[PDB]
């Protein structure tokens, strides 16, 4: 036997799946999502760290001269500078008053420790889904682990489920983002050779072991004050630690739907959107025959209690005739009204209790048990506490049906006027042609 | 290595019509936020030093705030107002117009 | 109320009954040690001071 359906994607929302053939009593799944989880395919551009500046000893010549050559370094800066008097605690250093010539130099490289703190910077793709779910039929009780894609298939007692595709393609995640030890930005970075000194990106790396490295950060040189030795420079702090300071806000804090990130590997999990199709292939001997099964005839339902709020509250009473007791699966045939329990026992006392949760002011809707079926209608109130710790537990229905007092009220104001109305018009015509008449 | 910090002390709540009003004393300066889970959240976040009262909106959705070191803690609110939903017309439509006021 | 003021009372100075509403809930201790943790709202009498 093959079936489809389809659940909506809320975690921990219990789902019903009623299943029916001739010739074999009606069966019910109860079906649930623990955890869900959406991950997407990620091309490292480039990484970011803090970097050092490396300022080797200056150079002195004492009457000669000295001229210094480029060198392929990240951001070298060399000169060479006339007409210096060097000092130290001994004293004068070279003869010559006006005739020695300062060769400095100065580079910069990454640190030394931003191997284990970096920044990384992704490019976001269409973004793959995986999920839990738990099934419950018979003496069944398993949770197993699916991709919400359409392809993988599991078994469970002999049955095939297959999940997916997801109905609604949305990511939380941009095009460009930015990864930070547990938290991620979407947030535009520059790209690669054109980073900017003082902000995000002054220095570069295809990777973390990558020997190359662009950097960019305005080292500028100055001549030494007279008497002394020294290399003075001048250069824009580091980018990395201004974006640390004001980054912003986190996706943690302004991700929608309420579904959390987290890193290694980059997913959102629980994120509440859309609904997932699914289709099953069962066996022969999940199912049981109608002579086995007890027969209900004469069913007729009356409501005890309805106060439409999160949890069940709502109880109902079911009376029947029957002729041996067993058990029988009860099912609610409409979106409007949530049944709790699927599996009921039938002795031959012929009365039995349901709890069920619904949000409309008037609900009405089909309820069966085993192979019979009948018709429920209700008046419910609104509850009085406000707010509560747990989730809903029902589909978001208000439209009331027609039988409610409001529609009642409402049909019977427009049937009045309909009538009033109709009454006019004949009116109209009968006075006309008796007038065509002559 | 492992490294030992303390939790926030727990706030005081006070319920209300789509709201919640959160009393916060703090011993040090620390991070409070809170978002709903809607499909366009107001996120806000914000340092807090002395002992203060704010008020949170919830909507029908949902509404999570993470306080100090706590875990994030959810919130929910249920369909209710005043009037009867099953007697005179005015009643009504007064009961409707509390659970929505522009469709009614 | 708990935080704000009067959140404890007596009849008088030198009465014998009082009335506390600070919310003191336990905790379990750390493993591996000996102590005992709780968390109270702090006195509203100073912050109504
Ligand atoms: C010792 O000091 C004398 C300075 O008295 C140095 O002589 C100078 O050499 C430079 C290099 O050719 C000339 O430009 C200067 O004109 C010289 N000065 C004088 C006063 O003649 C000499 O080079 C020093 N020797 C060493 C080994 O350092
Ligand atoms: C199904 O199994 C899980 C895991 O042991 C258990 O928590 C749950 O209560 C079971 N369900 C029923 C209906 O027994």
């Amino acid at each position: 036997y093959e079936h489809s359906t389809v659940m909506p994607n809320v975690v921990g929302f219990p789902y019903k799946a009623h299943i029916e053939r001739p010739g074999y009593s009606p069966l019910t799944l109860q079906m649930q999502v623990v955890e869900t989880s959406l991950e997407p395919t990620l091309n490292l551009e480039y990484i970011t760290c803090e970097y050092k500046t490396v300022v080797p000893s200056p150079y002195v010549k004492c009457c000669g001269a000295s001229e210094c050559s480029t060198k392929e370094k990240p951001d070298y800066q060399c000169k060479v500078y006339t007409g210096v008097y060097p000092f130290m605690w001994g004293g004068a250093y070279c003869f010559c008053d006006s005739e020695n010539t300062q060769l400095s130099e100065a580079y910069v490289d990454r640190s030394d420790v931003c191997r284990h703190d970096h920044a990384s910077a992704y490019k976001a793709h269409t973004a793959s889904l995986k999920a839990k779910v738990r099934v419950m039929y018979g003496n069944v009780n398993q949770t197993v682990d699916v991709y919400v894609n359409g392809d993988h298939a599991v078994t469970i007692g002999g049955t095939q489920f297959i999940f997916g595709p997801l109905s609604s393609a949305w990511t939380p995640f941009d095009n460009k983002i930015v990864v930070y030890k547990d938290e991620v930005f979407n947030q535009d970075f520059p790209p690669y050779g054109s980073g900017q000194p003082g902000r995000f990106g002054d220095i570069q790396s295809r990777t973390v072991e990558s020997n190359d490295l662009y950097a960019n950060t305005a080292l500028k040189l100055a001549r030494p004050s007279p008497g002394m030795v020294h290399v003075p420079y001048t250069q824009t702090p580091s980018g990395f630690k201004y974006w640390l300071k004001e980054k912003g806000t986190a996706l943690n804090t302004k991700a929608p739907f309420g579904c959390q990130i987290k890193t290694n590997p980059v997913r959102a999990m629980n994120c509440a959107v859309g609904n997932i199709p699914v289709s099953m292939n069962l066996p022969d001997s999940a199912f049981t025959r109608i002579v086995e099964a007890p027969t209900i005839i004469d069913l007729t339902c009356t409501v005890a209690t309805c106060t439409h709020s999160s949890d069940f509250g709502g109880v109902l009473t079911l009376t029947y005739k029957t002729d041996k007791n067993g058990d029988c699966s009860v099912h609610s045939h409409s979106n409007v009204a949530t049944l709790q329990e699927a599996t009921a026992k039938v002795k031959t006392a012929g009365k039995v209790t349901l709890h069920f949760s619904t949000a409309s002011a008037s609900p009405s809707f089909v309820v069966s048990l085993c192979s019979a079926r009948a018709t429920c209608s209700a008046s419910c109130e609104p509850p009085k506490d406000h707010i509560v710790p747990y989730a809903a537990s029902h589909s978001n229905v208000v439209f009331p049906d027609m039988s409610g007092t409001a529609l009642s009220w409402v049909q019977k104001i427009s049937g009045g006027l309909g009538a009033f109305a109709i009454g006019a018009i004949l009116v109209l015509v009968v006075v006309t042609c008796i007038g065509l008449r002559r | 290595i492992t490294c030992r910090v303390p939790m926030a002390r727990e706030p005081t709540v006070i319920h209300g019509k789509r709201e919640v009003t959160l009393h916060l004393h703090p011993d040090h300066p620390t991070l409070f936020s809170y978002r709903t889970l809607g499909e366009d959240p107001q996120y806000h976040e914000e340092w807090v030093t002395a002992a203060v009262e704010r008020t949170i909106p919830v909507p029908v959705d949902g509404m999570e705030y993470h306080w100090g070191n706590n875990d994030p803690v959810r919130l929910w609110s249920q369909l209710t107002t005043e009037g009867k939903p099953h007697g005179w017309p005015h009643q009504i439509v007064q009961y409707y117009y509390g659970l929505y006021p522009a469709a009614t």
